[PDB]
RNA sequence: CAAUACGCAAACCGCCUCUGCCCGC
C-alpha cells in the first residue's frame, strides 16, 4: 500500500533525473517506467481536474505540431509556468502528493524549447498518456 | 404513446436582483462576451427542486386531481437504499436523490415530471419546458462598456470561536441592481392540462421570489425578482403563415404571484378560445 | 414576520480590510474628504506627468501631498464624512465600512454569524446527560465525553488557521459519520442552513462618520481612527426560517441543536422561536459581564443601565465587540485554571503571556460609547 | 455545415472555440453535490449551412418550401440538439441567398439562375405574407 | 546572497525593452525573481481585468502601481520598491505599444512570477 | 509620539443510467 509508495518512488527517482531528457529511449523502457510512474502516484490523489488545463494545452497545439505550426515556443512557455502554478494556486496534502509529480516533466519541459518540433514532443505527449492512462487502471481519475 | 403539438406559450422577462447574485470563486461568464450571465440549468434546475419540495408536502391534496401521487409517501430514499418504493425522492442519480417517475405513464399523471420531465428505463418521458441562459440586458450591456462594474468583490471572514483567528476569503458576487433577461417557453401538448401548467410554473418561480437564486443565499446571494414583459402564445397557425397571430397577454407592470392570483382567467382567456 | 428592521445604538463598524492612505484624504475643515485620484490624477494632467507616479510613491511629508492640488485647483472629492472626534499631523489610516456603490449597508454573513454565537451559547447551556446519546449514533466516542462530564468539561482538557472551534461545532451543528479524528463538521447538516437573512437596505451618507476609537486597558493607551454608522440611523433587514427546508431533514439532522428543538414542541416549527431566546440570553449575559469591570474610561455603565428598558433583540455586530462578544468564552470564564491552562496555550500576550489580563484587557470604545451595538425586533 | 470564414480566423488569432461548463445534481435532502462537465461550443459561434432542395415537380414544390420553412421556424423556437431543455440549444438562422438554380443551368453555364433577396430577413419572414414576392419570379420559371 | 538577487537587479535592468525573449530568459528573470500575495491583487487581477478589454486604465494601472509603495511604510518599502522596480520598466515602454500584442510576453511573465513564488514561498 | 504584530480560503463531490444496425434486393 502506501508501503510501496516509499520503497518504489525512491527506487525511481534516481532512474528519473539520470534520463532528463524526453528522447531517452523510444524502446519498452519509457513505456515501462511510465508504469512505475503511476504506481508510486497510485497511493497518492492526484486529482486530473486542476491538470485539465496542462492537458488542453497539450492538446490545443498536438494539432498545430501537425501542419499548424512549426513553433512550440508559446505553448510551451504556458505549460511551464502554469505546472508551476499547480503548487502555486493549490497547496496542502495534495501538494505533497503533486510535487513528486512535478519533478518528472520539468526535467523534460525544458528540452521542448529548443528541441525538434515534430520531433522529441511527440516522444513526450507519448509519456505525458502513459501517465494518465494506468493511472485510471490502478484506480485513480 | 401520442405526443401531440398545439403551441408554444413564450414567457419573456427580466430578472432583475435587488440584491446581488452568486453562481459560481468567480461566478462564471460568456466567454465571448466576458459578461456573467446566469445559466439554463441553474433555472430550471432550482424551479424543480422548489416544485419537488412542495409536492412532497402536499401528497394529500394534489393526489385527488393527480394520479401517480398515490404511489409514493411522502419521505425520502437516503437511509433505505431502495429504488422505487413508498418514499417520494426515488433516483439515486450517483449520490443525490432527485424525484423521477420511471415511466411515461407515471409522468404523464405525475404533477412534476409532466413539466420539469422525466427519464426513466425504456421511457424517457421529454419535457414541456426549455429554459433558455440570461445574458445581460442591452442597456446593462454598456455599462461593461462604459466601466460601471457590472460585478465586485467581497471579503468574508471565518471567525474560530477560542483563539479568534480570522480565516477571511474573497467571494466574488455579481453587484446588486443587475439585470438579466430570461425565457421560459412552454410546449402545450395537451389541451386537456395546461391550466394547471401555467399556473403550476408560476408557483415554483413565486417561492423562488421568497427563496435565493444560486450560490450562498442564506446570505444574501438571491433576491430574484421576475419582471415579466409578455406571454405570447404562438399557435401552430404562426408557423404556417408567419403572421403576428400570437395573442399578447399584458404583464408590463405586473409580479409573479399578480398573475396566478386574480386576474389569471381574464388575461389566459383568448388562448382558451384557441385551445 | 418580513422586512424586520433595525436600529443602530452604539457606532458599528462593518470592515472591508482596506485603509484609507493620507493620500486619499485632505480635510480641509473639521469636516473630512475622500479625493478621488483616479479622476483628480487625471483630472490634474490638463496642467501637467511622471511626477504624481513619483511623489505619490515617495510618501514625503499627507498633508503636502493633498494641498498641493489647492494650487490652481480645487474641489476634488468623493464622499466627505465627518470627523465627529478632536482629533486629525494628518498620520493615520482611517478604516473603511463596506460599501456596495458608495453607499453602506450591513453585509448578511455579519449579522447571520452573531445569531449564530448567540445559538451556539444557548446550545452549550442546556445540552452532559443528553450530549451523550447525540454522539451516541455513529460517532463511538461519547464515552469520552461521558467519563470527563455539558460538554465543556472536556474541551477544556481535550485542547490540552485555528480550529480550536472544530469539534465543538461538530457537536451543537453537525455530526459527521467518520475522520482521521473522531468527527467533523457536515455542512449538509445543519438547522442554520434554514436561517435565511439578507443585506439591509442601504444606509445613507448622512449617518456614516469618521470615529477615534482609543484603546484602554494599559497606561499609555492607543488611538485608531475608523469610520462607523452613527447611533441612531435605522435600516430594514428581512429575516426568516424556511420551514420547508426542516420537514425534509426531520431525519437527516444530527447535532445538539437539534436535541434542543424536540423539547420544546415540533422541532420544524420552534426553531423560529428558540432563534430569538438564544439572542436575548447571549448577548444580554455578555452586556451584565461587562458592567463588572470598571476600567473603561463612569458613562460606559450609564450606556449599559439604559440599555435595558428597550424593546426588541439586542445583539453586537461589527468591529468593536471584543472577544467576550465573538465567543463561546463568556461561558469558560467560570472553569478558571481549566481555562487558564489552555488559553495559555493558544497564547494571547506578544512583543510572553498576560498573566492576569489575559483575555479581556482590551476595550474599543468610540468617543466613550462602547461600539457595536444593533437592536433587532 | 462549416464555421464561418470569420470564425475560422478567431481560430487562428487564438480564440476559443468550446467551453467547460460544470453542472452539479443536487440532493433535495443532504444537498449532495453530483457535478459533470461538458464540452459545448462558445456561445456565438456561427456556422454556415447550405439546404438544397431538388425540385421533381413543378405542381408541389410551393406546398412544399413552406414545409421546411415551418421545419425551420419552429427549430429557431425548440433547441438543436444537446442537453437543450436546459438552454444547450437556441438556434438561429441567418440566410445569405436563396437561389433557384434551374435547369437551364447546368447545360450552359451562364449565371441565369435566379437569386432571391434574402438578405437581413427571419426565417418567419420568407413564411410571411410576401412568399408570394419572394419566390414570384420563380413562378416564370415554373 | 542579495548580490546574486543584486545580479538579478542587472537582469531587470537588462530588459528595458519589451521584448526580452521568447526563449528561456522569461523564465529564468522569474525564478530569480521570486527567489506578500495579498498586496499585489490590484495589479494582478487589474492585470486579467485590462487583458481582455484601455490607454486611459493603463495610466491607472501605473498609478496604482506606485500607489502600493506609498502606502506601506518602515520596514514595508523594502521589496516593495524592488518589485515596483522590475514592472514600470516594461510599463514605461508598453503606453505607446501595441495592446493585444506585445503586452503578452509581460502577461506571461507578470504570471510567471507570483507561480514560483507561491513554490518558493 | 501612532500603530504593526498576521490572514487570503479549508472540506467532499466529481459524472450518471438508460439504447447500441435494421429494412430491401
Ligand atoms: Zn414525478
Amino acid at each position: 500500500k502506501g508501503k510501496q509508495w516509499e520503497a518504489i518512488q525512491p527506487y525511481f527517482d534516481n532512474v528519473v533525473r539520470e534520463a532528463k531528457n524526453f528522447l531517452e529511449w523510444s524502446p519498452n523502457k519509457r513505456l515501462a517506467n511510465a508504469v512505475t510512474v503511476a504506481a508510486y502516484l497510485t497511493s497518492q490523489g492526484l486529482k486530473t481536474n486542476q491538470v485539465r488545463k496542462i492537458l488542453d494545452m497539450a492538446r490545443t497545439t498536438e494539432l498545430k505540431v501537425k501542419r499548424g505550426e512549426g513553433d512550440i515556443k508559446d505553448d510551451l512557455v504556458k505549460m511551464r509556468y502554469l505546472l508551476a502554478y499547480t503548487v502555486g494556486k493549490a497547496t496542502g496534502q495534495s501538494k505533497y502528493s503533486l510535487d513528486a509529480f512535478h519533478r518528472i516533466l520539468d526535467p523534460m519541459l525544458e528540452v521542448l524549447m529548443g528541441s525538434p518540433k515534430k520531433e522529441n514532443f511527440e516522444k513526450f505527449y507519448d509519456f505525458l498518456q502513459a501517465v494518465v492512462a494506468y493511472h485510471k487502471f490502478f484506480g485513480g481519475g | 404513446m401520442d405526443r401531440r403539438f398545439y403551441g408554444k406559450i413564450v414567457i419573456k422577462g427580466k430578472i432583475k436582483a435587488v440584491t446581488g447574485l452568486h453562481i459560481g470563486n468567480p461566478v462564471i461568464k460568456d466567454p465571448h462576451t466576458g459578461l456573467p450571465y446566469i445559466p439554463g440549468s441553474s433555472l430550471k434546475g432550482r424551479l424543480r427542486s422548489l416544485f419537488e419540495i412542495l409536492v412532497n408536502s402536499r401528497l394529500g391534496e394534489w393526489r385527488e386531481k393527480y394520479p401517480s401521487l398515490a404511489n409514493y409517501s411522502p419521505g425520502s430514499c437516503r437511509p433505505d437504499n431502495q429504488e422505487n418504493c413508498g418514499k417520494f425522492f426515488n433516483r439515486k442519480i450517483n449520490r443525490g436523490w432527485i424525484h423521477v417517475c420511471p415511466d411515461y405513464e407515471t409522468a404523464l399523471a405525475c404533477p412534476v415530471c409532466r413539466l420539469f420531465g422525466a427519464s426513466g428505463k425504456e421511457s424517457n418521458f421529454p419535457s414541456r419546458i426549455i429554459v433558455r441562459d440570461a445574458f445581460l440586458t442591452k442597456e446593462w450591456e454598456e455599462k461593461w462598456r462604459a466601466g460601471e462594474a457590472i460585478t465586485e468583490a467581497k471579503i468574508e471572514v471565518g471567525i474560530d470561536r477560542v483563539t479568534s483567528q480570522a480565516n477571511p476569503r474573497t467571494n466574488e458576487r455579481v453587484v446588486a441592481g443587475a439585470e438579466f433577461e430570461f425565457e421560459i417557453i412552454y410546449n402545450v401538448e395537451n389541451t386537456t392540462h395546461w391550466r394547471d401548467d401555467i399556473k403550476n410554473l408560476l408557483t415554483a418561480m413565486a417561492l423562488l421570489e421568497d427563496s435565493y437564486l444560486g450560490g450562498s443565499g442564506s446570505r444574501g446571494y438571491g433576491k430574484v425578482k421576475f419582471i415579466f414583459d409578455s406571454f405570447e402564445f404562438r399557435p401552430l397557425d404562426y408557423y404556417r403563415t408567419g403572421k403576428d397571430e400570437d395573442i399578447v397577454s399584458i404583464d408590463a407592470r405586473e409580479k409573479s404571484v399578480s398573475d396566478i392570483l386574480s386576474g389569471f382567467d381574464s388575461l389566459f382567456s383568448e388562448v382558451e378560445g384557441k385551445l | 414576520m418580513t422586512e424586520r428592521t433595525l436600529k443602530v445604538l452604539s457606532p458599528l463598524h462593518i470592515g472591508t480590510g482596506n485603509e484609507l492612505t493620507p493620500v486619499d484624504i485632505y480635510p480641509r475643515e473639521n469636516i473630512i474628504h475622500v479625493l478621488d485620484t483616479e479622476r483628480l490624477v487625471n483630472d490634474l494632467m490638463n496642467l501637467g506627468e511622471l511626477n504624481e507616479i513619483l511623489a505619490l510613491l515617495k510618501n514625503p511629508p499627507a498633508y503636502i501631498w493633498k494641498g498641493y492640488i489647492e494650487e490652481f485647483h480645487l474641489d476634488p472629492s468623493d464622499y466627505s464624512i465627518y470627523t465627529l472626534k478632536i482629533h486629525g499631523r494628518k498620520s493615520m489610516q482611517i478604516k473603511e465600512f463596506i460599501k456596495l456603490n458608495g453607499r453602506p449597508y450591513i453585509p448578511g454573513s455579519s449579522l447571520k454569524g452573531a445569531i449564530r454565537t448567540a445559538v451556539l451559547y444557548k446550545a452549550l447551556k442546556e445540552c452532559d446527560a443528553r450530549a451523550v446519546m447525540r454522539v451516541v449514533s455513529k460517532v463511538n466516542g461519547d464515552v469520552a465525553r461521558d467519563i470527563g462530564r455539558d460538554v465543556l468539561d472536556y474541551y477544556m482538557s481535550f485542547l490540552s488557521r485555528k480550529r480550536a472551534d472544530d469539534l465543538l461545532e461538530a457537536i451543537v451543528f453537525g455530526m459527521e459519520p467518520d475522520r482521521r479524528s473522531k468527527i467533523r463538521y457536515e455542512p449538509k447538516r445543519d438547522p442554520m442552513k434554514a436561517l435565511i437573512v439578507r443585506d439591509s437596505k442601504p444606509v445613507g451618507r448622512k449617518h456614516l462618520a469618521v470615529y477615534h476609537v482609543e484603546v484602554i486597558g494599559n497606561p499609555q493607551p492607543i488611538p485608531i481612527w475608523v469610520e462607523a454608522i452613527e447611533p441612531g440611523a435605522a435600516t430594514d433587514v428581512e429575516i426568516h426560517v424556511d420551514t420547508e427546508a426542516l420537514r425534509l431533514n426531520a431525519d437527516y439532522f444530527n447535532g445538539l441543536l437539534w436535541e434542543c428543538l424536540k423539547e420544546r414542541g415540533e422541532p420544524g416549527e420552534v426553531f423560529e422561536d428558540f432563534l430569538w431566546e438564544a439572542v436575548d440570553e447571549f448577548y444580554t449575559a455578555v452586556m451584565k459581564y461587562e458592567t463588572i469591570e470598571v476600567q473603561k474610561f463612569s458613562q460606559v455603565r450609564s450606556f449599559y443601565a439604559s440599555l435595558e428598558d428597550h424593546s426588541g433583540h439586542v445583539l453586537r455586530l461589527g468591529w468593536g465587540s471584543g472577544w467576550l462578544a465573538m465567543t463561546i468564552g463568556l461561558l469558560l470564564v467560570e472553569k478558571g485554571y481549566k481555562w487558564e491552562n489552555v488559553r495559555k496555550k493558544l497564547g494571547l500576550g506578544k512583543k510572553g503571556s498576560g498573566f492576569s489580563r489575559e483575555f479581556p484587557k482590551t476595550r474599543r470604545l468610540a468617543d466613550g460609547m462602547p461600539m457595536g451595538w444593533v437592536v433587532l425586533e
